[PDB]
């Protein structure tokens, strides 16, 4: 085709749509379109212009990179992809949204006055953690059926389905011995035995002589609906309860499909037709999850060899190895032992090259593993430890703890901490045994909407990064890796699972199939 | 039709479309002839050499002609976007042989615009409405052109016994004669056939 | 050129424009009525609202409830459209504050004719003569108040007259920019603020 | 009275005559739709009560809620349509790719409508001639000179003039270029026409 | 319609220039021009005349009506008459602006010409003000404005037409 | 009363009656607190200010000229009259009750009436302070943040009455 007419028509095609091409962009475009004639040229131009406009364009002027991506997408090249299909997101990479009350909308921080998060936070940020936790739970609470009736919704007035809400500052006043007060607030043992409630407006004593408590494991720093009456600067509790939990369908139906989970997608990955198709392109799309994988033990390494033997047929897309990787985490000794662990793991992986090229391997280190273990979100394992594994197994990613894994349209959260024991020791009211403890824990986590519903000295967190620990909206998987007990539970279209601790589960572990969201037990105890 | 008179007719249509309240009858012959004239002249100057005075003068005239054509089509598109259900209904109702208010390109644009607007309203709010109220007709919602608007004009072909209708009182009506070259300020509804037939120029 | 233009007000016509923000705000203004038959369940708003009750409710709602048989309610004029204020307008239209006497004076008055009051002709003549009286001052102020504070001039004008004032000011500013040559420059749009 | 929440949408748009686009009032839209839902449920209950029981005094309040519902519909539809008018003006006054500070104000469906409108407009512009169409978005003012002198306001990238010839738009650099090439960048504020 | 567009139409008017360059006949779409011979008068449209004067390629000659005696007679006739008198050009204000702003050096007594044109403009805009006021006061159905120019109509016509639309709807709102 | 504010003598430092003190929206007890860092920086500022009496009266970044500020104040005064938003008024109501209870309990603990009172005038003072803050921005309504800044300023003026 004539280069001058091809250039003129391509420039005109972009110009009529209001787009300007730089010299490199138009040159590359003419080279890419040189093999096409008038039977296809204009349709090709319209298609690639649509591909350009789909991208996050910041200006009418187009660099060569944008048209490169557009024409490559027009030429496919996304067949059997891993990008857009499987992402591991570090906790520091999660977008920092903030809920604005006047707009009643989540805004990204670039659209606000909020500063960037950093470890050495201000005195304000320490309060901002709990203030934002209250804010998210507050906007969650007021959208429940407890909301006031509409305009003459009932001929007699109703008290918000008998669940009308108030804050602490409102009842510090004329409302003495009002028998129907309900307040959202944080439980605190602000004096020993003399518990208090707190919200962003103020504080008040809790007379919890009767608790009448709904199922859930109550601790200090838990936010609760305290139902009771007020007298003598004391809130006399009639009942305690958590705020009701939302499904992600409800949350995204209200706020739209914002990508709260993070990752490359601008929208929530749960709503995408192409990604819905790519999720099911492999009927046995599959992942494996383990924890406390003590590779400083020869026994763990040999049993891992047997597990690779067992999953040579139908290998996963990725193996997920949660942390506390060591029998003996005790410093320099374990730095060298983890180097040896990863050398031996690379040897084993090269002894199964089919699994090496078929599966990825990701690591979520625990609080006891070497490095900045004790404060969350933990950074990844030290790069000097990983370096040989980086070059010998490029099909692997050491990442933060917690980390967010996305597989196509589904949301997986991975977090290593022995939190059930922490929660039950910081318990305010010993729960009823009729519901199992992992169900109590999962209900508490989902209702509190946070991975660490405990005081800061119980769960040390970098203050400005506390949003990364937030469970909101509810994901597809809560992979809470914990010594306590391997388990599987579910609520609000999530499956909340624990792979246990591999040396103490008798070397049992978990398997997950996102194509049908099923979970299977690797019951390989005699392996 | 010599090209000078073609440009003159283009400018006449430009002024009439500026000042008429409704969308006037289309002039596809004028648009196509001016477009091919611009293409031909641009090709000729592409053959000519640079740093040449006559080339620059021809380019300046091309700029003027293209400005008139672009402004005229922009005004027609403004009227189409403003009165899309009414122009589409008029095209639906149009008898055979009666001149169309839309070119084929303008008709396609109007149909696409109406479909886009209806789908937008549906998706945003009108599927959330109660079941009986989910449908609203844009033929009623969008206002019609105001044909009673007052316009200045200058006549080019003499007319007689043009009825001037002051208000609803019929007995206040009278008639006037529009002499050649005279200028008048009058309602558009009393002079719509005249401007359509080219007897008058709106100014 | 292709600048944004609001849906024009159709308040003076036989029926107001559906999509006009000005017409919507105009019709929101309240109108005294007398209810002709008791209405159940509406006692929460003004359980039944009893027969013969005096009410002030929006003009859109009065038009909706009003049937020409006068079955549900009877519609009464606001004070500014009754004979005394019509006489006030007849005295000197230039001094009355139509911004304070309802910002959509002419539009509200024109739609007030829909209820078929016996003094519809008087209302129409009063509106016409008020506009005729105020036209010359509107014209001169709009077309001669160049590059100054127009607050005192535009204060006493209703929204229709304010639109006419802005039209005249726009024409004046356009001609002055032309005469001083500033019209020839190509410039960025108002959206450069962003 | 019922309607006041719908009036806040109307008053929001009426308080900005300059044509700039406010942030989409999603919460207000949700509230007026919820109000319409409640009104419709009450109206259905009352009307079936009246018709089944033969009770005649309900009909005035049935008409009351019916008119209130139609009012709510008129207000929200007018709000959306006027927002569409403001959005449609952006393609001509600024250009195709809106700045992100403004794009953040638009709803997703508003961006859908805007993209459909842009595709329709570009299709219409292409169809005006045999090849390359006519870009009627250009030539917004009558032409005075064939070349103009322009000054770079924004530090900006390379700008092609014709094929191998291009100019670097560094800030405060000043070029003498064709008007039709510089019109879009002047309208976008990258360049300042001088003299 | 903007004043720049009225100027664009005014720029089509023919004026005479004396080139300082040689160029054969050029065949423009609106009509052929030339040949351009050095030192000899040639008639061209006003946009080309102004462009060549800006590029230092010609001397502009004033129109026959840009004469102080003729303009004084026209001004006195305009002030004496009540109706708009026939003007020397249909775009006299725009012609005056362009020619005097770009070629005051060529045109002698440009101050007097500009002041007399301004006098005529003031008188005729005053007449148009009186006509608009009489229209609205007497509730006329139409007016006759034979000798008005396009710039004069464009300066005040948008306001006048909008006001008359409002007046028409006000006086016709009792149609049943 | 004693020249400098003497913290040992407490309310005796004020001789103004409660009736006239109630009429002041805001009361500052601006104490001069000695501190070496503030004193050094203040002295440097003063000396540079005295040196800057010769430098052409140049303007400063992030600042409005006195004449422009004066005209802006006049414009905002004549143009904008704000009001309180409903939820903002609710917040101010609750905070007023807490403040009044604190003042009453302080007076009871001292067994002596405080010199500076806290009354409905102080409530309306907070209201009009919030409205002034809104009028700076030409906003028709005072937000919860405007009321928060008004409360902060009045809390500075109320610590000065503790």
């Amino acid at each position: 085709m004539a280069p001058e007419r091809l250039r003129s028509r391509a420039l005109s095609a972009f110009k009529l749509r209001g787009l300007l091409l730089r010299g490199e962009a138009i040159k590359y475009l003419t080279e890419a379109l040189q093999s096409i004639s008038e039977l296809e040229l204009e349709d090709k131009l319209e298609k690639i212009i649509n591909a350009v406009e789909k991208q996050p364009l910041s200006s009418n002027m187009i660099e060569r990179s944008v048209v490169e991506a557009a024409v490559q997408e027009c030429s496919q090249s996304v067949d059997e992809t891993i990008e857009h299909v499987f992402n591991i997101i570090g906790a520091f990479d999660i977008p920092r949204f903030v809920y604005n009350s006047e707009r009643k909308k989540f805004l990204p921080l670039l659209m606000t006055n909020h500063p960037a998060p950093n470890l050495f936070g201000t005195p304000r940020d320490k309060a901002e953690m709990f203030r934002e936790r209250y804010t998210i739970l507050h906007q969650r609470t007021h959208r429940h059926e407890l909301f006031t009736p509409p305009v003459i919704g009932s001929h007699p007035d109703e008290s918000g389905s008998k669940f009308q809400l108030k804050t602490i500052e409102t009842l510090l006043g004329s409302t003495t011995k009002i028998g129907d007060a309900i307040v959202l607030g944080m439980i605190t043992q602000l004096k020993e035995g003399k518990f208090f409630l707190e919200d962003p407006t103020g504080t008040v004593q809790l007379d919890l002589s009767k608790a009448q408590f709904h199922s859930g494991l109550y601790t200090e720093a838990c936010f609760v609906l305290a139902e009771g009456w007020f007298e003598d600067q004391v809130f006399h509790v009639n009942a305690f309860g958590f705020p009701p939990t939302e499904p992600s369908s409800t949350t995204r139906a209200y706020y739209g499909n914002i990508n709260f989970f993070g990752g490359p997608s601008n929208t929530s990955v749960k709503t995408s037709a192409k990604l819905k198709q790519l999720e099911e392109e492999n009927k046995d799309a599959m992942f494996v999850f383990l924890s406390d994988v003590w590779l400083d033990q020869v026994e763990v390494l040999e049993k891992l060899r047997i597990m690779f033997a067992g999953y040579s047929p139908a290998p996963p897309t990725c193996f997920i190895l949660c942390g506390n990787f060591s029998s003996a985490p005790y410093g320099k000794n374990q730095v060298q032992a983890l180097k040896d662990s990863l050398k031996t793991l690379a040897d084993i992986i090269c002894e199964y090259p089919d699994i090496h090229q078929s599966s990825r391997f990701v690591f979520v280190p625990g609080p006891e593993d070497p490095g900045f273990g004790s404060i969350l979100p933990r950074p990844p394992l030290a790069e000097s430890i990983t370096n040989e594994f980086r070059q010998r197994v490029p099909f692997s990613v050491f990442t933060t703890n917690p980390c967010r894994i996305q597989y196509c349209t589904q949301e997986i959260t991975v977090f290593r901490e022995d939190l059930v024991n922490k929660m039950c020791r910081n318990c305010v009211r010993f729960p009823s045994s009729n519901l199992a403890i992992p169900n109590h824990f999962v209900k508490t986590i989902l209702s509190q909407g946070h991975l660490t519903p405990l005081p800061l000295y119980v769960c040390p967190v970098y203050w400005a990064y506390d949003y990364a620990l937030r469970v909101y909206p509810v994901p597809d998987l809560l992979v809470i890796a914990d010594k306590y007990d391997p388990f599987t539970t579910t609520n609000t279209e999530c499956l909340c699972i624990n792979p246990g601790s591999f040396p103490r589960s008798g070397f049992s572990f978990k398997v997950f199939y996102p194509s049908n969201k099923t979970v299977e037990d690797s019951k390989l105890q005699g392996f | 039709l010599t090209p000078a008179e073609l440009i003159e007719r283009l400018e006449q249509a430009w002024m009439n479309e500026k000042f008429a309240p409704e969308l006037l009858e289309s002039k596809p012959e004028i648009v196509e002839c001016v477009m091919e004239q611009l293409e031909h002249m641009e090709e000729n100057l592409r053959r000519a050499k640079r740093e040449d005075l006559k080339v620059s003068i021809h380019q300046m005239e091309m700029e003027r002609i293209r400005y008139v054509l672009s402004s005229y089509l922009r005004c027609r598109l403004m009227k189409i976007e403003k009165f899309f259900p009414h122009v589409l209904e008029k095209e639906k109702t149009r008898p055979e042989g009666e001149p169309s208010s839309l070119s084929p390109e303008e008709l396609a644009f109007a149909r696409e615009f109406m479909a886009n607007t209806e789908s937008y309203l549906k998706n945003v709010a009108l599927k959330h409405m109660p079941p009986n109220l989910q449908k609203v007709d844009l033929f009623r919602a969008v206002p019609k052109p105001d044909l009673d608007s007052y316009v200045f004009l200058r006549v080019r072909e003499r007319q007689e016994n043009i009825l001037v209708e002051p208000d609803t009182d019929e007995q206040r009506d009278y008639v006037i004669d529009l002499e050649k070259g005279s200028q008048h300020l009058i309602r558009y509804k009393t002079i719509a056939p005249l401007v359509a037939s080219g007897a008058v120029q709106l100014i | 050129s292709e600048a944004y233009f609001r849906v024009e007000s159709g308040a003076l016509g036989p029926e107001e424009n559906f999509l006009s923000l000005d017409d919507i705000l105009m019709s929101h203004e309240k109108l005294p009525v007398r209810t002709e038959t008791a209405m159940p369940r509406l006692g929460a708003f003004f359980n039944a609202v009893p027969q013969g009750s005096k009410l002030e409710l929006p003009l859109w709602l009065a038009k909706g409830l009003f049937d020409n048989k006068r079955r549900i309610l009877s519609v009464e004029l606001p004070k500014i459209y009754q004979e005394g204020w019509r006489t006030v307008f007849s005295a000197d239209p230039n001094v009355v504050d139509l911004h304070k006497m309802g910002p959509h004076f002419y539009g509200f008055g024109s739609q007030l004719l829909h209820f078929d009051s016996p003094e519809n002709a008087d209302i129409s003549q009063s509106l016409l003569q008020t506009f005729i009286g105020r036209f010359r001052r509107i014209m001169d102020s709009s077309q001669n108040a160049y590059n100054e504070d127009t607050s005192a001039l535009v204060a006493r004008l209703d929204e229709m007259e304010r639109g006419l004032f802005q039209t005249g000011q726009k024409g004046l500013n356009d001609f002055q920019c032309w005469e001083k040559g500033q019209a020839s420059q190509i410039t960025a749009s108002n959206l450069v603020q962003n | 009275m019922f309607c006041e929440k719908a009036m806040e949408l109307i008053r929001e748009l009426h308080r900005a005559p300059e044509g700039q686009l406010p942030a989409f009032n999603e919460d207000g839209l949700r509230q007026v739709l919820e109000e319409m839902k409640a009104l419709y449920e009450q109206n259905q209950s009352d009307v079936n009560e009246a018709k089944s029981g033969g009770r005649s005094d309900l009909i005035p309040t049935i008409k009351f809620r019916h008119c209130s519902l139609l009012r709510n519909r008129r207000c929200t539809v007018a709000y959306l349509y006027d927002r569409l008018l403001r959005i449609r003006a952006l393609r001509w006054e600024y250009g195709s790719v809106l700045p992100n500070a403004l794009r953040f104000h638009m709803a997703a469906e508003e961006m859908e409508w805007f993209n459909n409108y842009k595709r329709s407009l570009a299709t219409y512009m292409r169809s005006l001639g045999g090849d390359e169409g006519l870009d009627i978005t250009q030539d917004m003012k009558p032409p005075k000179s064939l070349y103009i002198e322009v000054r770079c306001l924004k530090d900006y990238g390379e700008f092609e003039v014709d094929d191998g010839t291009s100019v670097l738009l560094k800030k405060n650099s000043q070029h003498f270029l064709p008007r039709w090439k510089c019109e879009q960048l002047i309208r976008q504020g990258v360049l300042e026409h001088i003299l | 319609m903007d004043a720049a567009e009225v100027e664009f139409l005014a720029e089509k008017e023919l004026v005479t220039i004396i080139p300082n360059f040689s160029l054969d006949k050029i065949y423009l779409i609106g009509g052929d021009l030339g040949p351009f011979n050095p030192g000899l008068p040639v008639e061209v449209p006003l946009w080309l005349a102004i462009n060549l004067k800006q590029r230092q390629k010609c001397r502009l000659l004033p129109p026959e009506w840009m004469d102080v005696e003729k303009l004084e007679k026209m001004r006195d006739h305009e002030r004496k008459e009540e109706t708009f008198t026939p003007m020397p050009s249909p775009y006299y204000m725009e012609l005056t602006k362009l020619l005097l702003n770009h070629a005051s050096d060529n045109i002698p007594k440009a101050d007097e010409i500009r002041t007399l044109v301004k006098d005529m403009w003031d008188t005729r805009i005053a007449k148009l003000r009186v006509s608009a006021d009489s229209f609205v006061r007497q509730q006329e159905a139409h007016a006759k404005l034979d000798n008005l120019t396009l710039m004069e109509i464009n300066t005040s016509g948008t306001f006048l037409t909008q006001a008359l639309n409002h007046m028409y709807k006000l006086r016709t709102n009792l149609q049943p | 009363v004693f020249g400098r504010w003497d913290e040992t003598k407490g309310e005796d430092n004020i001789d103004f009656m409660p009736t006239i003190l109630s009429r002041f929206d805001m009361i500052f007890i601006v104490k001069d607190e000695h501190n070496e860092e503030r004193d050094v920086m203040l002295a440097k500022h003063v000396i540079t200010l005295h040196v800057s009496a010769l430098t052409q009266t140049q303007a400063v970044e992030g600042e409005i000229d006195l004449a422009k500020l004066k005209k802006f104040i006049a414009y905002c005064r004549v143009k904008c009259g704000p009001r309180l938003s409903a939820e903002a008024a609710e917040k101010l109501k609750n905070r007023y009750i807490i403040m009044r209870s604190g003042a009453r309990q302080h007076e009871r603990d001292s067994d002596r009436r405080s010199s500076i009172p806290i009354t409905v005038r102080q409530l309306e003072a907070i209201v009009r302070i919030a409205e002034a803050l809104s009028k700076m921005k030409l906003q028709p309504f005072a937000t919860e943040a405007d009321v928060e800044e008004a409360l902060r300023l009045f809390q500075v003026s109320t610590l000065d009455a503790a």
